């Protein structure tokens, strides 16, 4: 990117709210037990009205189910243009709902693994390895400069050190710097490593149960709070949806428009 | 003009040296002085005015000459010599309110004011009594071609500018790094800001640099530099380059890191400063680079520690920064100051009488957009008016 | 618009091919006897191969088989940024392959229609109303001043004057400034009042059939052969397709980037 | 300077009028001239040249005055007198080329050239013989700074510019409206186009308008404006404004009506001419507004109407011309001209000794970025430039 020059007394441009509400799409991405809730089905379209009356055109709004958290969590595609991922806490999901919002949160430039043959390092602090499938069971020996397992033997699988079993996803962190040998149940699951780069600003993940627990961060040190990540308190899933479609425009201020150059073709929902 | 200077002197001479009870041995030589000018204006008629709302008037020249048989000065010749001083005093302050109103596109130096082109003929060429103030001295060096000198303290060489750079830029405005500066008066304040403190930068360190031109090439400049850029180093709210958004700036301030400060002159090292701070020394520069550097510290405490993470969000934002005062300056042509009047002397002028907008000058005369663009015929006319205002500050206050 | 002003004797930029090959997505809509005739199923793999030579990434191509015109003319998406429309001609499909051809090719700002409570105009030469569906026979009843058939009574659909049956699409033009009655079938098909904008830039027939028959425009006077309908002979889809794959560089040279400030929603198959 | 200029003339008229065979009377006056020119010259060491390839060369005067005696002029009298004017013409020429090359930024006026600098002087004021030609009076003038006034046959006096507007775009650039526009020289030549044809126009009538903005305001100019530009009349492919693609277009001339063009001088409207061709004049104008419309033709003959349809391709695409040739003019600063070969001159003896490029002429002193910014010190010493030449064209052309 070339340097970009500015004056300090420009003055300041009228606002582009109209604007990108007319040229913009909003993207709900919200749990089955919401619509169960809701026990209707004029819902959708009664929402897509009272965003009209917001500002938005009248097919800008995009309301997408999914079946639960961690069947989110396998493929993450996000089809369309701003996006908000309603988010239920409920207990023993912390991790995998905090490792779906990081995947989310951020943006990954990320390449295969075929993990038969090679033994993989981890290159630094931003270098995860990204587990998806039906059923990801890792299971990684760490091995020697001589190519020797350590607290495992490289053939034995039954001594390999699991780290984690029976998820959907899996956002694996392991010493970097150490060569590791991976099982991974090829048939169920694909593991590929993946590179952290900038934010992902075009998501939004609105926590709807209980107090502040995402941590997208992995590192132990430093906890910090985004301002994509929202947190609401709830009874109602129409009052979730009723206060979302109200308090609009602050969530889609919070939220910027996606900047990184693909190099893949996907389906957007776009204007 | 130089006839017009030697009139502003002489009456000022006059009305210093000629009082009560003062012998003729101090004042026989400026009595010669003002009975040669007498005898040269006598039988003149000048017209001085007639531009925007400065009113016409004429002024015609029948004074006696000054007495020479006395002694020590007594009353009597105070109040004669007064009512002929008043007079003149009058005459010359129209007849410089009325140069300084005039502007030429072609030829600016040469004199307009016809009053003043008619002062300028062989006829009154035995006024020429003294040319000893600094701005009559370099008009007079200048029509004997050769170099000018005028010595400024806080020279506003440079132009009001507020502005900054961004090298990495996103539309988000959360990982960014550039400079800001502010160019006014005699101050240059450079900041150089990193949102990742220096996480991926080469060893730690990114180097910022900054380009400063002159319109004039200053010369012999002691200039005060300091690190620590005041202005940039507390939050703002700052408009993007396009104005769409605005992004924030929560500095914190680090040491500048081998700084190094090159004066240059026709693009060839002419000074150099590294870590030097407090007062140095341009010879003769026409641009000014300043280089830092934001070195991130390898030790820290954990306050530090916990400011500057390697994560993604950067809540705080790293910059250093340098103020460079020029204290006082030598410039071969004309300029404003914090300590001469003379550019206020000409703007009141020019507002009290609502001069129209004219050729060459820009409109109100506002000194950053006459610095901006500091042509040649401008600076020609920014001399002459100037020398005028020097001249009209004798006598009028 | 604002004026834009440009010298006259800066140099030629160098070729964008390469930035627009990396940077768009090219679709093929074909229809499905062409998959039929080639008997095979790697061929959307090796066709994909083949254009990565001409330099398409991988994922830059998209084949989107339809069944066939009449068919595929019920409300087609292009989910492109570079649409391709292969088009088999047939005897006494002329009128609606050339229904197809003007609807796609030329850009349409279409308004709903209520047939059951107002008596519709048409506004001038540019206006039209296109009627989609299963099955479209739009029958029109001329109105006078006082709201009475002229050729028809109001309310025996019998006597109504047919310009269309059982069609898919049919796009109707009327005599302008009458107001007419209508009845279509309100189940089955959808009748919208649209008025033709400039060209769709975005979009590219290949007739692979017969002689020059496509006429998008419904003025009888003008015939012209737009640079967007290009034709070519066949015999085999294989050879068909591999014409589309060696000179797919001058196909996309005479198509160009869509301009419009669209407000209806849709998925893009965009990188 | 005028001491040059009538150096200049003595010699040519010595060249002229010392012939062999001519009565002294013809000469006598002529005679006693040259005389004065030997006798005043006489003992003056002059040095000239010292610039890019110019050779340094000292000129000695020692000369014997020409006789006078002599009732019938004769072989010897003419080869003597021959002898002397070579050498004086020699000098004279190096002279001219040494003022031409120096230049200078402060006071363009004045002279460079030390030994234009001595000429200057008081001693060689009885050399100042008459100032006749058209730029040694206008120069005197603007001396005793007056009205100059040269005349101009086609004065070149817009800069190169070839160049368009688009009021309506689109990244197919299939359906376009505007202008394109060259001027060149003494030409304005623009054309406006709509690709519709006013299909949408209000009234099918589509407006455009061009403004020209001269440097230097022209004075009594004669001008031949003439409808259907001839540039911008076939069919032709143009880069686009960012040059990223290229767009065709292929002209269908029509009548322009409701032509009018206004001269303009400091926004005042001081001539208006409206749907009139030919030759027309204009008093003083700074700017030249061009405006017409294209008209669609309310009836058509079938081919013409096949021509411009109502759909969209637009095959075809209107235009509507207008040509505007200066024909002369009177300018009170200098400009170049297709009648004066002063520009050539100047250049010419720039390049061929390979002066280094000055602080105020452009590189290789190319009219068009000469006058595209032709600021007062740019004129000055163009003008300084262009009066030598003429002194030094009146003996070497
Ligand atoms: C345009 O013309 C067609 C041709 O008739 C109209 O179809 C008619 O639609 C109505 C309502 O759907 C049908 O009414 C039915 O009547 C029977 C008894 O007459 C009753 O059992 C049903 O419950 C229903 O009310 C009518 O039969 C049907 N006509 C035919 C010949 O099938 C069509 O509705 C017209 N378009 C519009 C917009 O009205
Ligand atoms: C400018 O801002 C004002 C807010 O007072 C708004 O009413 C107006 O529509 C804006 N104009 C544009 C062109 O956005
Ligand atoms: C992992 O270990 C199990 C049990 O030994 C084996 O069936 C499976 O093939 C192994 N997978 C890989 C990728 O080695
Ligand atoms: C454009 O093409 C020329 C000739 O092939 C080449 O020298 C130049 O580098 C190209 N431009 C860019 C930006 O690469
Ligand atoms: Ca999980
Ligand atoms: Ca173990
Ligand atoms: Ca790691
Ligand atoms: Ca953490
Ligand atoms: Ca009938
Ligand atoms: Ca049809
Ligand atoms: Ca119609
Ligand atoms: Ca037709």
């Amino acid at each position: 990117n070339i340097p970009i020059t500015g004056s300090m007394d420009t003055v300041y441009s009228n606002s582009t709210r109209e604007e990108v509400f007319l040229t913009s799409t909003l993207c709900l991405y919200y749990p089955t037990e919401a619509s169960t809730q809701i026990s209707d089905g004029e819902w959708k379209d009664s929402l897509s009205q009272m965003f009209l009356i917001k500002g938005w055109p009248t097919g800008s709004v995009y309301f997408k189910e999914y079946s639960n958290i961690v069947d989110f969590s396998v493929d993450p595609q996000l089809y369309c243009d701003y996006n908000l991922v309603l988010m239920k806490y409920d207990q023993s999901l912390e991790l995998d709902m905090s490792e779906l919002a990081d995947l989310i949160l951020n943006e990954w430039l990320c390449n295969p693994m075929d993990i038969t043959l090679y033994y993989y390092q981890q290159s630094g602090e931003s270098n995860k390895w990204i587990s998806m499938g039906s059923s990801c069971t890792v299971k990684v020996c760490p091995l020697n400069t001589q190519t020797l397992g350590i607290g495992c033997q490289t053939t034995n699988v039954d001594s390999f050190e699991t780290v984690a079993e029976n998820e959907k996803l899996a956002i694996v962190d392991v010493v970097d710097g150490i060569n590791h040998k991976i099982n991974l149940t090829t048939t169920t699951c694909t593991i590929r490593n993946c590179k952290k780069l900038g934010p992902r600003e075009n998501v939004a993940v609105i926590q709807v149960g209980g107090a502040n627990i995402l941590d997208i961060t992995a590192d132990p040190t430093t906890n910090p709070q985004i301002e994509r990540m929202m947190r609401v308190n709830w009874k109602r899933w129409w009052q979730v949806f009723y206060t979302i479609v109200d308090y609009i425009n602050q969530i889609v201020q919070v939220m910027s428009k996606r900047s990184r150059s693909l190099n893949s073709a996907a389906f957007y929902y776009r204007v | 003009m130089e006839v017009l200077y030697s009139l502003s002197k002489t009456l000022k001479d006059a009305r210093d040296k000629i009082v009560e009870g003062t012998l003729y041995s101090n004042v026989s030589d400026l009595i010669q002085q003002f009975n040669q000018m007498i005898v040269t204006m006598n039988g003149n008629d000048f017209q001085t005015g007639g531009i925007g709302n400065l009113p016409i008037r004429n002024w015609t020249f029948d004074f006696g000459l000054l007495g020479t048989t006395l002694l020590n000065l007594d009353a009597n010749y105070v109040e004669t010599a007064r009512t002929t001083i008043e007079y003149f005093i009058d005459f010359i302050d129209n007849v410089c309110m009325d140069e300084m109103v005039r502007e030429s596109q072609r030829n600016g130096v040469a004199p307009q004011s016809e009053a003043l082109r008619k002062l300028a003929g062989i006829k009154f060429k035995r006024i020429n009594f003294n040319n000893s103030s600094e701005y009559i001295e370099n008009w007079n060096l200048q029509n004997r071609r050769q170099r000018t000198g005028f010595v400024f303290h806080k020279p506003n060489i440079f132009p009001y500018s507020a502005s900054f750079t961004l090298n990495r830029s996103q539309p988000m405005h959360d990982n960014l790094m550039g400079t800001m500066w502010l160019n006014a008066g005699s101050e240059i304040q450079v900041a150089g800001f990193d949102y990742s403190c220096a996480l991926n930068a080469p060893a730690n360190i990114q180097q910022f640099e900054h380009i400063v031109q002159l319109r004039r090439a200053l010369t012999t400049a002691t200039i005060t530099l300091l690190p620590d850029a005041e202005r940039f180093s507390f939050p703002r709210v700052i408009n993007s380059a396009d104005g769409a958004t605005t992004w924030f700036f929560n500095p914190i301030i680090l040491r500048p890191n081998n700084v190094e400060v090159e004066f240059l002159l026709n693009g060839q090292i002419i000074n150099t400063y590294q870590a030097r701070f407090g007062t140095i020394v341009a010879r003769n520069f026409d641009t000014i680079r300043l280089s830092f550097q934001l070195m991130r510290p390898p030790n820290m405490t954990p306050a530090v520690n916990a400011l500057f993470p390697q994560a993604q969000p950067f809540q705080h934002h790293a910059t250093v920064g340098l103020t460079l005062r020029i204290e006082s300056a030598v410039c071969e042509s004309v300029l404003a100051d914090a300590n001469e009047t003379l550019l206020a002397n000409v703007t009141a002028v020019r507002q009290e009488y609502a001069i129209p907008v004219g050729p060459v000058f820009p409109p109100g005369m506002n000194w950053t957009e006459l610095i901006t663009n500091y042509s040649p015929s401008r600076e020609d006319n920014l001399q002459r008016v100037f020398t005028v205002a020097s001249i009209r500050s004798m006598l009028i206050k």
